[PDB]
RNA sequence: CCGACCCGUCUUGAAACACGGACCAAGGAGUCUAACACGUGCGCGAGUCGGGGGCUCGCACGAAAGCCGCCGUGGCGCAAUGAAGGUGAAGGCCGGCGCGCUCGCCGGCCGAGGUGGGAUCCCGAGGCCUCUCCAGUCCGCCGAGGGCGCACCACCGGCCCG
């Protein structure tokens, strides 16, 4: 019963955030997008050309090709029970880049420096990131102050 | 065999591996190609495409024999004479090369697949390709036709 | 020449600790001759 | 050959017999006359045999000559044993063993030779 | 109870040919015995090739046995296929070449003989190399089948380029609505 | 030839029992050393407490790095995460147990299958009751009983872990290897709780067995190998 | 003593106030042909197949079996593409020349290109040997790296037809 409209359903999510409609900002038109890089598709409705479709909003893909105005996006859609990487053409209004990859980028940066200063020092570092490890034992001074006693409170409807 | 057969296996089973609810019936979806374009049409679209309309010319009384001209390629091509041709042929001292009539080896016309050993050769041949030609004519051989 | 220039650059030279003791001994390589001293020393006795 | 032979009659032979969940050899050679590669009596180039003698009495050991293979006339050469328990098995040990003919069907033979040898004498009453 | 799956536990693989060739299951006996009591991995590779169906056996042709054996560095080497030799009569020259093959078409053995090569069974590898050293372990081409022009994906889908069930090739058979624009679509 | 060939087996002979000789004197000294550490650990706890209290201030241990985690629900009517999870603990059937290492993940991961497992922080009892009565290997696949200091030495002596007590230093005190060490020990194949359970079906601080109780594991593991 | 509703069937659900069944014996229901498709076994293998005909004391079996080869006509395969007229599947390297102009004329070789994987195989520094060594003799094993790379996969080139 559902139509099969390609913006049904997009009310709020096309729209444009509050008090941030009017101009697009042009410094998400300088930005170089090369292939192989991630991007995240977000599809703002002032411009109405290039749009991506409803189930590629908030997806993140690789760029693979780049045209005058759009780029071409390999990107992750599930299909019942299969995965299949869809390509699509999306206006660069609606990308941004990854900083999830970003960020890797810079950490493997820092790795490469790390294991090079540390082959010239000697000593051994630590790569591998852990996970929160337990906190170690420590000792809580008291100051002099006792700790302060709390009682629950008394009921009292009040609204 | 029957007795190695699947039946010799069901014997005991009521639905004889046919199903309890939609049965083993007489013919449910239709006899033969039907619905070809009604409810069969995802199968015939999915397997079989091209296969509703006419295309092209009809020609009544096509007679298959006008236009029998079966081919042999170039790389074949030593095979219809004898290797006694062959040896000859590659080691005479003069310029002299055998003829290959492929028209007597029941072929009429040459391709020009595959490369050709580099000795002359003179091929006897009712129609030939162009790359053939060029093939045979750069082994210093000659093509030559006939009726 | 860049093989040539990057090779010619490469080869451009100039306590007790018992349990340790013990792990070393224990190796079935590099504590052989240990253990043969120890079984020399069982076997024979000599004075002084 | 004899592996290739046996791969022919390992199941398709007239001295087969499969029966009770058992399978039985009856050719003549067939010590423990069962159906299997090593005691199989037609197959190898040499084999051993003893059944009862002629008489009621004693035991022949038949042997297979390396020569004449396609010659089953020839081929086996019996020998009649007719001493006591103890030097008969003693002969067939020394035929077997100081000839190295088919160690393997040592101790096979000499139960079977006692076997017989108990056959052959009466019941108790 | 314990939760665990069972749809995967039989292993679906060939223990044994299912031929009763005998001279086949004797070899398999050789090479069974070859595969536990050595090391060598190429043992157990002929060992599980003899395994295999005719399909999953392709034939080898001469023509390329010829040209992997002329690869640099497998000269004086034993060409092994599981399988058999074929003749291709589109190669006119033949080396020496040091075969081992299940089969050799007549043709193709009368080639390798008067070239001055040598043909062994593999009984005869056994007794030559039971390690398989010094050898060049080959296959014909497995997917070099007709039954691989039709399978894949459908042909009435889009990019799939696979060979449609006809009974008859021409321009009246599957041509016309699903194979081009001019009749509904074409994809 | 026969003095010779005969000196040299007796010489091989001699040479491999020196070996084992050898391997069982740094087994007893590595055990001896153990021991030594154990003391000192469960020493130095009460000594820092001590400290502290003399200062009138308050020492805070450092929480444990190690858990074990036990199931306690069956098979039947399972959330598919839930399950993964339990799958991913090596907890595929009731009443089997395991040695977690802690931390964040591990914390979370166990937090997911809060009603499905009753988990704690062991002693070294536990561990060495554990070990040493129920402990197996997984040695090629295959659920082998830890009876020889030979089957630990063969899959986990790349690792320095060498005997019964090796495996239960690594598993105690969680150290380098203990991914390894933990993963070489089949999931234990604990009975059922003689005594009985208080209930199953709810959380340990509302009068139930599920959740994190947090040392009071040990009691359960006495009263369930 | 404990447990225990009548089977078959349709059904979400049958002991059902749902239908068939009083009892017993015998009979009683996925077959054959044709055409495909895939898998497996066998023979030969760029070939393969005599199935129709013919030749062999005409016939117990034998209406079988054997053979034909200038009986392979023919079928399938070995070449595709186009509605059709028709056309119809080999490149790489080193060169001297125009003007080595994004190409035209020849040489010499090689003989279906290249990339990433790739079972297998090959080389292999270095190790393992004994009553010990300074001294090298023959072969075995482990072995870091390296090399040729089957089939097959992904990709990029190349060739034929419209
Ligand atoms: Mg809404
Ligand atoms: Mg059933
Ligand atoms: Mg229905
Ligand atoms: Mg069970
Ligand atoms: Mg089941
Ligand atoms: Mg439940
Ligand atoms: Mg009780
Ligand atoms: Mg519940
Ligand atoms: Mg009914
Ligand atoms: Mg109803
Ligand atoms: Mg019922
Ligand atoms: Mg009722
Ligand atoms: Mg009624
Ligand atoms: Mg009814
Ligand atoms: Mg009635
Ligand atoms: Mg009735
Ligand atoms: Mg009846
Ligand atoms: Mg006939
Ligand atoms: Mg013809
Ligand atoms: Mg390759
Ligand atoms: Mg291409």
């Amino acid at each position: 019963t559902n139509t099969k409209g390609k913006r049904r359903g997009t009310r709020y999510m096309f729209s444009r955030p509050f008090r941030k409609h009017g101009v697009v900002p042009l410094a998400t038109y300088m930005r170089i997008y090369k292939k192989g890089d991630i991007v995240d598709i977000k599809g703002m409705g002032t411009v109405q050309k290039g749009m991506p479709h409803k189930c590629y909003h908030g997806k993140t893909g690789r760029v693979y090709n780049v045209t005058q105005h759009a780029v071409g996006i390999v990107v992750n859609k599930q299909v019942k029970g299969k995965i299949l990487a869809k390509r699509i053409n999306v206006r660069i209004e609606h990308i941004k880049h990854s900083k999830s990859r970003d960020s890797f980028l810079k950490r493997v940066k820092e790795n490469d420096q790390k294991k090079k200063e540390a082959k010239e020092k000697g000593t051994w570092v630590q790569l591998k990131r852990q996970p929160a490890p337990p906190r170690e034992a420590h000792f809580v001074r008291t100051n002099g102050k006792e700790p302060e006693l709390l009682e629950p409170i008394p009921y009292e409807f009040m609204a | 065999p029957s007795r190695l057969r699947k039946t010799r296996k069901l014997r005991g089973h009521v639905s004889h591996g046919h199903g309890r609810i939609g049965k083993h019936r007489k013919h449910p979806g239709g006899r033969g190609n039907a619905g070809g374009l009604h409810h069969h049409r995802i199968n015939f679209d999915k397997y079989h495409p091209g296969y509703f309309g006419k295309v092209g010319m009809k020609h009544y009384h096509l007679k298959r024999n006008q236009s029998f001209c079966p081919t042999v390629n170039l790389d074949k091509l030593w095979t219809l004479v004898s290797e006694q041709t062959r040896v000859n042929a590659a080691k005479n001292k003069t310029g002299a090369a055998p003829i290959i009539d492929v028209v007597r080896s029941g072929y009429y016309k040459v391709l020009g697949k595959g490369k050709l050993p580099k000795q002359p050769v003179i091929v006897k041949a009712k129609f030939f390709s162009r790359r053939a030609e060029e093939k045979i004519k750069s082994v210093g051989g000659a093509c030559v036709l006939v009726a | 020449k860049a093989m040539s220039a990057r090779a010619e650059a490469i080869k451009a030279l100039v306590v007790s600790r018992k349990l340790d003791r013990l792990a070393y001994i224990a190796h079935p390589k590099l504590g052989k001759r240990a253990r043969a001293r120890i079984a020399k020393g069982l076997r024979l006795c000599r004075p002084k | 050959s004899a592996h290739l032979q046996w791969m022919v009659v390992r199941n398709c032979s007239s001295f087969l017999i499969k029966r009770n969940k058992q399978t039985y050899s009856t050719e003549p050679n067939n010590l423990k006359a069962r159906n299997s590669f090593r005691y199989n009596g037609l197959i190898h180039r040499k084999t051993v045999g003893v059944e009862p003698a002629a008489d009621g009495k004693g035991v022949v050991v038949v042997i297979k000559r390396r020569s004449g293979q396609r010659k089953p006339a020839t081929s086996y050469v019996r020998t009649t044993i007719n001493k006591n328990a103890r030097a008969t098995l003693s002969s067939i040990r020394h035929m077997i063993r100081k000839n190295k003919y088919r160690p393997d069907l040592r101790m096979a033979a000499i139960r079977r030779a006692s076997a017989i040898l108990r056959s052959q004498k009466p019941v108790m009453v | 109870g314990v939760d665990i799956r069972h749809n995967k536990d039989r292993k679906v693989r060939r223990k044994e040919p299912k031929s009763q060739d005998i001279y086949l299951r004797l070899l398999v006996k050789l090479y069974r015995f070859l595969a536990r009591r050595t090391n060598s991995t190429f043992n157990q590779v002929v060992l599980k090739r003899l395994f295999m169906s005719r399909t999953n056996r392709p034939p080898l042709s001469l023509s390329r046995m010829i040209r992997k054996m002329k690869l640099p560095g497998r000269e004086n080497k034993t060409a092994v296929v599981v399988g058999t030799i074929t003749d291709d009569v589109r190669v006119q020259e033949v080396p020496k070449l040091k075969v081992c093959a299940l089969r050799v078409t007549s043709r193709a053995r009368s080639r390798i003989l008067r070239a001055g090569g040598k043909i062994l069974t593999f009984d005869q590898l056994a007794l030559d190399s039971p390690k398989g050293c010094g050898t060049v372990l080959l296959s014909g081409p497995r997917k070099g089948r007709e039954v691989y022009r039709h399978f894949g994906k459908a042909p009435g889908t889009p990019h799939s380029h696979t060979k449609p069930y006809v009974r008859s090739k021409g321009r009246k058979f599957e041509r016309a609505r699903g194979r081009r624009a001019s009749r509904g679509y074409k994809n | 030839n026969f003095a010779e060939l005969k000196i040299k087996r007796l010489r091989k002979k001699f040479a491999q029992k020196m070996l084992r000789k050898a391997r069982r004197k740094l087994i007893y000294e590595k055990a001896k050393h153990y021991h030594k550490e154990y003391r000192q650990m469960y020493r130095t706890e009460i000594r820092m407490a001590r400290m502290a209290r003399k200062a009138g201030n308050f020492y805070v241990p450092a929480e444990p790095k190690l858990a074990f985690v036990i199931r306690i629900r069956g098979i039947n009517g399972v959330s598919p995460k839930v399950r993964k999870v339990l799958q991913l603990l090596r907890l595929r059937q009731i009443f089997n147990g395991t040695f977690v290492k802690l931390n964040k993940a591990s914390i979370n991961m166990l937090r997911i299958v809060e009603p499905y497992i009753a988990w704690g922080y062991p002693n070294l009892k536990s561990v060495n009751e554990l070990i040493y009565k129920r402990g197996y290997g997984k040695i090629n696949k295959k659920r082998i009983a830890l009876t020889d200091n030979a089957l630990i030495a063969r899959s986990l002596g790349k690792y320095g872990i060498i005997c019964m007590e090796d495996l239960i230093h690594e598993i105690y005190t969680v150290g380098k290897r203990f991914k390894e060490a933990n993963n070489f020990l089949w999931p234990f194949k604990l009975s059922s709780p003689r005594g009985g359970m208080k209930k199953k079906t709810t959380h340990f601080v509302e009068g139930g067995d599920a959740g994190n109780r947090e040392d009071q594991i040990n009691r359960l593991i006495r009263r369930m190998n």
